């Protein structure tokens, strides 16, 4: 071997031991993939959590996150979607001051039913059989002045229930949770959030907590 | 309009494709079922190289 | 056979519940810090960390034949 | 409302037009002419060399003109330079994106481009006097994530994107030159033609289609397919190309003879196809599926000639060098294996 093979494999070498720190720093970080409505209050929660594609690193008691952001990608999703298989977790938001209008154009379409839809095909994908979902109910406070003149007959046409935010609220979460048809290998996490809310960042923190403590558990096969 | 308009695109593209001079496809076939005879032996994927060369 | 298996089942079962619980301290406290998951948590490494403690004794037991 | 109505039903006349004057040129099929010619034996390729450090999933690959250089582009924020011969490793760049679709090697080798959901062709600088590799250029304008791209020269390039269009860039000042429109769904694949005068492209709508490089008009379009379609090559004389699809099947397009001519599929297959090469003599084409598989068929008759099985995860690139000899193969597993 030529003296000029051998600094060709010592920086080799160097290349190599590079990729592996690269690789090791990047082994230790949150990945998560923010979905929702246009309108869902996605922009306030982004605005809250840290204090093409758009990454939002940010930073909680000695924790990274890098919370990707899609939003702005008009394109079919069936093409991309696949290159988010081993994110961490999916938050989701919902934006429930919408089930009294209508969305796209259609004139006939609640826009909490194009929620749902989107809902139902995101949780129920091939690639997402095991990644939890953070749910955010937000804009809370205008379902809570809106409640009172209008009901959520408009929305739900089989309620049997009473017009306040005790038992309202509680119907949709509970619609929103039983779409899901793999029940024994993920789990949501229901979450409402406001305006000022200031406490998401430790519920993303304790969800995200318990989704990794959990997954240690099942590599060990001890859970 | 924006609709009349795309209709009247995709008539002139239909125009423009509908006069192409196309052989039949015996001829084709033939001209593409000849060109691995003449470039046959210069390709070592389907005829094995001796170990003399082979960079790998 | 008095001489070798006299501590030999206390030191199986300490030596197993410590492996065990060690397991469990290092999962629920590296949790809360990194994604990835703590080096030797499998029945594989925990079984050559049970029967290293074991061959300490072992070792000796032959020191004192 | 009526003018509607009459611009639609000269589109239905003008399609049926099309479609009698194909079926005038139908003499035989590519199986009749070749129904006598000597099968291909069976190809028993193994690997020879297995290219490590990547930590995450590979999207592409370029070969080099030299037939010596390679690069691969990860999901890790990598883009590495590989010397194949030795193994060893010549640059490392890092990414500003990590959300690469695709790269590309240029023909005089001093640059390398890559891109993916930026909306952003980046373009790197090999030869520099400092040591080190630097960004040349940003391309931008494209409002849908990249799919591929293609060098025609050191001030030339071709980018194809999801936002149903394709562009053509001069590099010193950055701008679009020429943009190429139709293609209602959105595009996967561009092949560049050998004399670099005309480029092919396949989209989501289930149809390919051929362009001119200048004057940006579209010159012939392809149907047969029943789903998206992923790859696309050009045979090597020019004159024909492949195409690879979601519905499980490969086909091949004549130019001159405006119509499909062969169709390569099984029944023990369901899954698609994400690439497609051919060989130095076109008498083989190679296609890599997605069940961890990479098949060898026989252009002249359609039959399997071959299967190379040595991964664990979907295989997602492929190539075939300039001089014939190795083939390349990049997978989801992390790892590239070179065949011969």
């Amino acid at each position: 071997l030529s003296a000029e093979d051998k600094a060709a494999v010592e920086r080799s070498k160097m290349i190599d031991r590079n990729l592996r720190e690269d690789g090791e720093k990047a082994a230790r970080e949150v990945k998560l993939l923010l979905l929702g409505a246009g309108e869902s209050g996605k922009n306030t929660i982004v605005k809250q959590m840290k204090i093409g594609i758009v990454e939002t690193h940010f930073t909680f008691k000695d924790l990274h996150f890098k919370m990707f952001d899609v939003g702005a990608q008009r394109s079919e999703r069936k093409k991309w979607i696949h290159c988010f298989e081993g994110v961490t977790a999916i938050i989701f938001c919902v934006a429930l001051s919408d089930y009294d209008l209508v969305l796209a154009e259609d004139e006939e379409m609640n826009r909490m039913h194009a929620s749902m839809k989107l809902f139902d095909s995101i949780c129920n994908n091939k690639w997402f059989t095991d990644t939890s979902i953070i749910l955010f109910l937000n804009k809370k406070d205008l379902f809570e002045e809106k409640i009172k003149k209008s009901p959520l007959t408009i929305c739900y046409p089989e309620y049997a229930g009473s017009n306040t935010y005790e038992e309202a609220a509680a119907y949709i979460q509970c619609q929103f949770e039983d779409l899901n048809k793999r029940k024994d290998t993920k789990e949501i996490y229901t979450h409402f959030t406001c305006s000022t809310d200031t406490k998401n960042v430790q519920f993303v923190f304790d969800a995200v907590t318990d989704v990794i403590i959990k997954n240690n558990l099942k590599d060990c096969g001890l859970f | 309009t924006a609709s009349i308009a795309q209709a009247r695109k995709l008539v002139e593209q239909l125009k423009m494709e509908a006069n192409i001079d196309r052989i039949k496809v015996s001829k084709a076939a033939a001209d593409l079922m000849a060109y691995c005879e003449a470039h046959a032996k210069e390709d070592p994927l389907l005829t094995p190289v001796p170990a003399s060369e082979n960079p790998f | 056979f008095r001489r070798v298996f006299l501590g030999l089942g206390m030191c199986f079962s300490y030596a197993a519940l410590l492996t065990k619980t060690n397991r469990i301290h290092r999962i629920f406290e590296q949790g809360k810090k990194s994604v990835t998951a703590p080096k030797f948590i499998s029945p594989a490494s925990q079984l050559v960390i049970t029967f290293s403690l074991i061959s300490v004794q072992l070792l000796g037991v032959f020191v004192w034949f | 409302g009526s003018e509607l109505d009459q611009l639609r039903q000269e589109a239905e006349q003008l399609k049926n037009q099309i479609r009698d004057a194909r079926k005038a040129c139908a003499d035989a099929t590519l199986s009749q002419i070749t129904n006598n010619i000597d099968p291909v034996g069976r190809i028993q390729m193994r690997t020879r060399r297995t290219l490590r450090g990547h930590l995450a999933k590979i999207y592409a690959m370029h070969w080099g003109t030299d037939s010596r250089l390679l690069v691969s582009a990860s999901q890790d924020g990598k883009l590495i330079i590989w010397d194949s011969y030795t193994t060893n490793k010549v640059h490392a760049i890092p990414l500003r994106s990590s959300w690469v679709m695709t790269c590309a090697y240029a023909p005089s080798g001093n640059y390398v481009a890559c891109g993916g959901l930026d909306n952003i062709c980046s373009i790197y600088n090999l030869k520099t006097r400092e040591g080190n590799v630097r960004v040349s250029r940003e391309l931008a304008g494209h409002t849908g994530y990249l799919s591929c791209c293609r060098f025609l020269d050191d001030n030339q390039i071709v980018t194809s994107s999801g936002d149903t269009t394709c562009a053509l860039w001069d590099i010193e000042t950055g701008q679009q030159t020429t943009t190429f429109t139709g293609h209602t769904g959105d595009v996967m694949s561009l092949s560049l033609a050998p004399d670099t005068r005309l480029f092919v492209s396949g989209a989501c709508d289930a149809s390919a289609k051929l362009w001119d490089v200048r004057e940006g008009m579209c010159r012939q379009t392809f149907t047969g397919h029943e789903s998206d379609i992923n790859a696309i090559c050009f045979f090597p004389n020019g004159n024909a190309f492949a195409t690879g699809s979601d519905d499980a099947t490969c086909r091949l397009f004549d130019l001159r003879a405006d119509q499909e001519l062969m169709t390569y599929s099984h029944d023990n297959i369901i899954c698609g196809i994400t690439s497609v090469s051919f060989s130095k003599s076109g008498r083989l084409l190679l296609a890599g599926y997605d069940d961890f598989n990479c098949n060898v068929w026989d252009a002249l008759k359609a039959d399997r000639a071959g299967v190379l099985a040595g991964h664990d995860n979907r295989v997602s690139c492929l190539g075939v060098t300039d001089d014939g000899m190795a083939v390349a193969t990049g997978s989801w597993d992390s790892f590239l294996k070179i065949w011969n």
